[PDB]
């Protein structure tokens, strides 16, 4: 540890050229997204890029004709409403009315 | 170009369901297995729908015991019994209470 | 808002739907289902599978897929997948909520009768902000700054400063309780 | 992707939504590919490389080849020329067909084609190459196993953690929500109101 | 918008060549501008309505074919040589499209120093 | 702030000449020099104008026949 | 509108640096048209790209010229 | 030393197929992220890359191999019959 | 405007080491990386003169670090590049091609013409020593040694002018004091060649061709640059 | 495999931000190396505890030859929904 602190080292990659602290929205800048003025987070950026990669892979399998398999692990819940079951109940009522 | 194009500002073509897709006077999806249709077919027609599968569009059959999409090869609004029991998940709307 | 006009129960309701009161028995009830003597009328299954949904209890082992005919949702149905049960922005810690317009996690509590709220900006990270809010709430609970979660020790400790303030008030209004003025 | 040229009906009978839209927009460039007599394409996991077998067109003898020309040298096919203008005029064929007649080629060279997920060709193998690979298979598995052991995890994963532990890491402020006349004090208070009933 | 002037010049050169003038000794001696008008468009602003103008103009050019004596006195005696001609000479010499005698042949007109 | 009087024709002419010299020495001389230096290379051939343009060429014409000492054309073959 | 009764000419009295080209939407539409033609054996893009007086049968071009 | 062409010790003994093509095993920078992984590589008679197979890809290819032999046989018969047609039609 | 204001406002001003592209720094870095990937894939790009001058340094950095062949340099190149096609092209073609080139793998050529639409000066940025390059690349290594040896033997002026450098290069024979006779004696294996430690009648034998071996059969497919194509620009109609 | 699941754990967010150009080309990694997915898996396993050869799937054959099949009612008027 002391040897490291004594030695001068170099950046691992070139990713420091992003200069993320300058990825900002001004006070009077037009609202692009839901970002408040100041430095913008990168969580949404990373999520969207990963979505693009996953979509590319799945579409590639579709084109190739590989079996229609999916990742089985834990899918997070992104919504609160039980739309599936509420709509199912509505459909049940409509069918009863037709009968 | 035929009906593959709309000749107006319409972007998305709307077409009502076809007569064969309707139920009354529609095509039964299991009639190809019946005696009379096969008697009338002779050697002019083959009624098995497996013969009309487009090789460049359909995917390989998956294992039913593993995660897979319903839209690949079923093409109907019900769950085949050969697919194993599925888990019904009900949202936990008030986690703080427990 | 937690209105007094919302329903008590938060479940999904499936009411019992009665048929018009004067209709005779439906057609499919004329079927004879003895194995030795069978007669299955027209539209037997069509009528009976919809009549079975009437009571609102026997919704079907595959509900709502047994009444969802549109292929828009069947095209999206997956099999043999494991799904979560909790919306990602809900915390199990009481008093933690999310304000989306401000992009903050709020902790709301009561301390000495007053209603107090603190903000935790989520731009630094959703998980970080939510965990900071939960930690703040638990720290308040532990230190006894939440009334309903206080302990006997917290009540005893707070009673000392309560007594000091009450003695100050008594000295403030001494001249009235004595009979002078 | 082997459309049906001049098909029945008035609308495309194949899916055109989602990834299928771009699939068809890609396949419409190469109506002649894959070849008409080609075997069924068989894909493999995980990247969807495909194999199929077909008879290719014979080429001229290289000794007669005039040589390479242009950015993409190629051997001309061995093709029988189309009938001449005089012959076509004397024939009973219509002007449309007469104009549309082309050369005749010989599809007599059996070969296997390996393609990617999009049927783009990658490599062609004859029966002799296929059999040689099949014979050499067992040693290839041993070589794969041996070269697997040379794998070492990337060092950046540990280096990043070390630098995080030992170096200064600034964390700038974000989301400084601005106030109006009334300033901020770190906490908010809810008002008390008595019922007017 | 200089494409208009370029079209006029190209057409004039072609016309003179077709009529038999020596393009090599045709000079632009003078010009004349003649207004034709201006098309006006409304421009709506905070407190007033303005009118923005697009001009309409005509250009008359006077070309003159110098007699051979004047051409000689200009190019050879006064060394007032077209830069297009000098560039063509230099390109020919650089590309070796002419013989070595061309250097002394074109010395009176080649470069500023010569 | 606004002008207190109309600028005269004399001063407008002066401004015309001054702006001419400014634009000349700032833009036009440089552009002409670059244009004449570009002649030492084959003319640019835009691949987006293939449908209507001539085939690519390298030769640049000598445009003053009265100063050409060489041959102008080759005799017809047989 | 086509009858030029609107006030859309008012903005066009002021300069703008540029305008969106809607190339994604336009290319989707163009490729839909191309697919409709191609399912019947027509190379609309090739026809559009042909030079005046140029004849190219099948999917041929400069590369065919090079290798033939 | 360069990553490509792999040096002596960075690759196995090259198999020479009876068409001028060679195949060997080495660790290649995979297309997904460039991380090294052992692949069965393929080159032409002039030592230009054609493609490579991962271990899983190679195992699936081996699984499918016997069927491709039958395809070879059938299409060889088809090519022979086309040759016969050409001979009959001069 | 007025042209002399450029002089007036630049009196006493330094040139920026990096030309700044539009947008924020992350966008600028993404743009530079994307254009570097495209330059690798195409071997040459028609750009504006400033943009070529700006992207040249990143192209040089990419080649320099790709040649080193260490995990650290590999990660640097990975941080610089986006696409698998660019990665494959770089590592399998440019690195062997530049194995003996110490540095300076690219060039910028000023077209000396202004773009029609917006009067933007134009230039090319291209990797050196590739087929179709604007001008021929000079040799490096033993090839350079051979070129200098030939120049020395051509004339006495060449011998005098390369005499001292030839001593360091090893082209001078110490025994006789003259230039060596067999330049082939200085040949040594290069990294671009396949080390031979691994040490015709087939119906499908590959045929020799200048760039890639050719198959002895024909497949009706255009070249990859022509297989898939689309209209370069679909017209957007004016809405009056 | 697994890839990071939004919302990301702060360390994951922070590392991916610092190594955007390297770690986001192929974010797939073996099970257990992604904290976001591992935590969700563990929570689901705990909730489960609190609560308490590969062959292609095929639909069974629906055709026949015997008299029992040939002379059986077509049941087209009956409203059978599970057509197959």
């Amino acid at each position: 540890t002391q040897d490291f602190l004594l030695e001068r080292h170099k950046p691992l990659t070139r990713d420091y050229r992003y200069k993320w602290k300058y990825n900002f929205r001004g006070r009077w800048s037009r609202r692009i997204g839901k970002h408040k003025p100041g430095i913008r987070s990168v969580e949404k950026k990373i999520r969207q890029r990963i979505v693009r990669i996953r979509k590319r892979y799945m579409g590639q399998r579709i084109e190739a004709g590989l079996p229609p398999y999916v990742w089985g692990g834990p899918w997070p819940q992104w919504g609160r409403k039980r739309s599936l079951f509420i709509r199912g109940e509505m459909y049940r009522r409509m069918l009863i009315y037709s009968f | 170009t035929k009906h593959n194009l709309t000749y107006s500002g319409r972007v998305r073509a709307f077409k009502p369901p076809s007569a064969a897709q309707r139920w009354e006077m529609g095509e039964s999806k299991y009639a190809w297995r019946l005696p009379i249709p096969n008697l009338l077919a002779g050697d002019e027609m083959q009624l098995n729908p497996a013969l009309r599968i487009d090789e460049s569009t359909t995917q390989m059959f998956p294992d039913f015991s593993k995660p897979f999409f319903h839209n690949a090869h079923f093409n109907f609004s019900w769950k085949p019994e050969e697919v194993p029991f599925q888990q019904t998940v009900k949202l936990d709307i008030t986690p703080w209470r427990r | 808002s937690a209105n007094p006009y919302k329903p008590k129960s938060r479940e999904v309701f499936h009411p019992y739907v009665p048929a018009p009161e004067h209709l005779p028995p439906p057609a499919y009830t004329t079927a004879v289902l003895k194995p030795m003597q069978q007669f299955i009328p027209k539209d037997f299954y069509r009528d009976m599978r919809v009549d079975s949904l009437r009571d609102g209890v026997s919704l079907g082992s595959d509900f709502p897929w047994n009444v969802t005919h549109k292929y828009r949702f069947w095209r999206r149905r997956k099999y043999n997948v494991q799904l979560d049960d909790r919306f990602i922005r809900l915390s199990p810690v009481t008093g933690v909520d999310y304000y989306p317009r401000l992009n903050v996690f709020a902790v709301q509590w009561r301390e000495d009768g007053q209603h107090r709220i603190r903000w935790f900006r989520a731009a630094y990270g959703l998980t970080r902000a939510m965990r900071a809010a939960e930690n703040f709430r638990k720290t308040l609970e532990a230190t006894g700054r939440v009334d309903n979660w206080r302990t006997a020790r917290h009540l005893r400790q707070q009673m000392l400063e309560r007594r000091q303030q009450l003695k100050l008030r008594k000295k403030r209004f001494a001249k009235i309780s004595s009979g002078q003025f | 992707g082997n459309f049906r040229i001049k098909p029945p009906g008035v609308r495309h009978a194949f899916p055109k939504l989602g990834t299928h839209r771009m699939v068809m927009f890609r396949r419409m460039n190469l109506l002649n590919w894959p070849p008409e007599d080609a075997s069924p394409l068989h894909p493999i996991e995980p990247w969807g490389r495909q194999f199929f077998v077909f008879n290719a067109f014979a080429t001229i003898d290289p000794a007669d080849w005039c040589g390479p020309r242009g950015p993409f040298p190629r051997l001309p096919p061995l093709a029988k020329p189309a009938p001449d203008a005089a012959t076509l005029a004397a024939s009973p064929s219509s002007l449309l067909s007469a104009l549309r007649e082309t050369e005749e080629r010989s599809a007599t060279r059996t070969v296997m084609c390996v393609t990617d997920f999009a049927q783009r060709p990658l490599m062609f193998l004859g029966k002799d190459d296929f059999r040689a690979l099949r014979e050499n298979l067992p040693r290839i598995k041993e070589e794969l196993k041996a070269f697997k052991e040379r794998i070492q995890p990337n060092p950046v994963h540990a280096q990043y953690d070390l630098r995080r532990k030992l170096l200064v890491y600034p964390r700038q402020a974000m989301q400084r929500l601005k106030t109006g006349e009334h300033g901020g004090y770190g906490t908010r208070r809810g008002t008390i109101r008595e019922r007017k009933t | 918008r200089v494409n208009y002037l370029l079209n006029l010049l190209n057409a004039s050169r072609k016309k003179i060549h077709e009529q038999g003038g020596d393009i090599s000794r045709v000079y632009v001696e003078s010009y004349m501008l003649n207004i034709q008008g201006q098309i006006k468009r409304p421009q709506f602003r905070l407190r007033m309505v303005n009118l923005i103008k697009t001009w309409k103009f005509a250009v008359v050019l006077r070309f003159r074919e110098y007699p051979m004596d004047e051409y000689f006195h200009k190019l050879f005696i006064l060394k007032h040589v077209p830069r297009s001609l000098t560039t063509d000479m230099r390109l020919a010499l650089a590309g070796q499209r002419v013989g070595l005698h061309a250097v002394r042949d074109w010395y009176p007109f080649l470069d500023s120093k010569t | 702030a606004v002008p207190k009087g109309k600028r005269s024709k004399h001063k407008c002419k002066q401004r015309q000449l001054i702006y001419f010299f400014d634009q000349f020495d700032g833009v036009f001389k440089r552009r002409r020099e670059s244009f004449y230096r570009s002649f030492y290379n084959p003319p640019y051939f835009s691949k987006q104008t293939e449908q209507t343009s001539l085939p690519p060429s390298v030769l640049r014409p000598f445009r003053f026949p009265g100063f050409w000492p060489g041959r102008f054309a080759f005799k017809m073959a047989s | 509108n086509k009858v030029r009764t609107d006030k859309k000419e008012r903005k066009r009295a002021f300069p703008q640096r540029g305008f969106w080209k809607k190339q994604n939407f336009l290319q989707v539409k163009n490729n839909t048209v191309r697919l409709a033609f191609a399912v019947q054996g027509v190379d609309l893009l090739k026809l559009k790209r042909l030079r005046w007086g140029e004849v190219r049968k099948g999917n041929t071009g400069w590369w065919t010229d090079d290798y033939r | 030393t360069l990553y490509w062409p792999p040096t002596r010790k960075d690759r196995s003994k090259r198999i020479r197929l009876p068409s001028g093509k060679k195949c060997f095993v080495f660790n290649a920078k995979r297309d997904q992220d460039g991380e090294l992984e052992p692949v069965l590589c393929f080159v032409d008679s002039q030592d230009n890359l054609l493609m490579w197979f991962n271990e899983e890809e190679l195992l699936e290819f081996e699984k499918l191999m016997p069927r491709l032999e039958s395809y070879y046989e059938l299409w060889e018969e088809k090519a022979s019959r086309t040759r016969m047609v050409a001979a009959v039609k001069e | 405007g007025w042209s002399k204001v450029v002089n007036f406002l630049n009196k006493g001003v330094q040139r920026r080491p990096h030309r700044r592209l539009p947008g924020q720094p992350h966008h600028q870095w993404n743009m530079l990386k994307t254009q570097l990937d495209q330059l690798v894939r195409s071997d040459r790009l028609e750009l504006t003169l400033p943009r070529a001058h700006e992207l040249q340094q990143y192209a040089e950095e990419l080649v320099h670090f790709a040649k080193q062949n260490t995990p650290e340099s590999s990660l640097i190149v990975e941080s610089m590049i986006f696409t698998p096609a660019a990665r494959r092209k770089l590592f399998h073609e440019l690195c062997p091609l530049y194995a003996n080139r110490p540095f300076f793998y690219t060039r910028v050529v000023n077209q000396h013409r202004l773009r029609m639409r917006d009067a933007a000066p134009m230039a090319y940025l291209e990797f050196v020593d590739r087929p179709g390059e604007i001008r021929p690349a000079r040799p490096v290594g033993f090839e350079r040694k051979q070129a200098i040896w030939e120049e020395m033997q051509a004339t006495r002026r060449g011998r005098r002018q390369w005499w001292n450098h030839a001593k360091k290069l090893g082209l001078i024979d110490e025994e006789t004091g003259d230039v060596i006779s067999d330049i082939n004696a200085l040949r040594r294996p290069s990294a671009a060649e396949w080390e031979e430690s691994d040490s015709s009648p087939s119906p499908y034998k590959m045929v020799a061709a200048p760039k890639r071996a050719l198959e002895p059969f024909f497949v009706d497919l255009p070249p990859p640059t022509e297989r898939y194509r689309k209209q370069r620009y679909v017209f957007k109609r004016f809405d009056p | 495999m697994d890839h990071p699941q939004f919302p990301y754990e702060p360390h994951e967010l922070e590392k991916m931000r610092d190594l955007y150009g390297v770690l986001l080309k192929w974010p797939y990694r073996e099970q257990g190396q992604v904290a976001s997915v591992a935590a969700r898996r563990a929570s689901l396993e705990s909730k489960r505890e609190e609560r308490l050869t590969e062959v292609a799937g095929q639909l069974k054959v629906t055709t026949g030859c015997s008299d029992s099949y040939v002379y059986a009612p077509s049941e087209m008027e009956t409203g059978l929904y599970r057509e197959h």
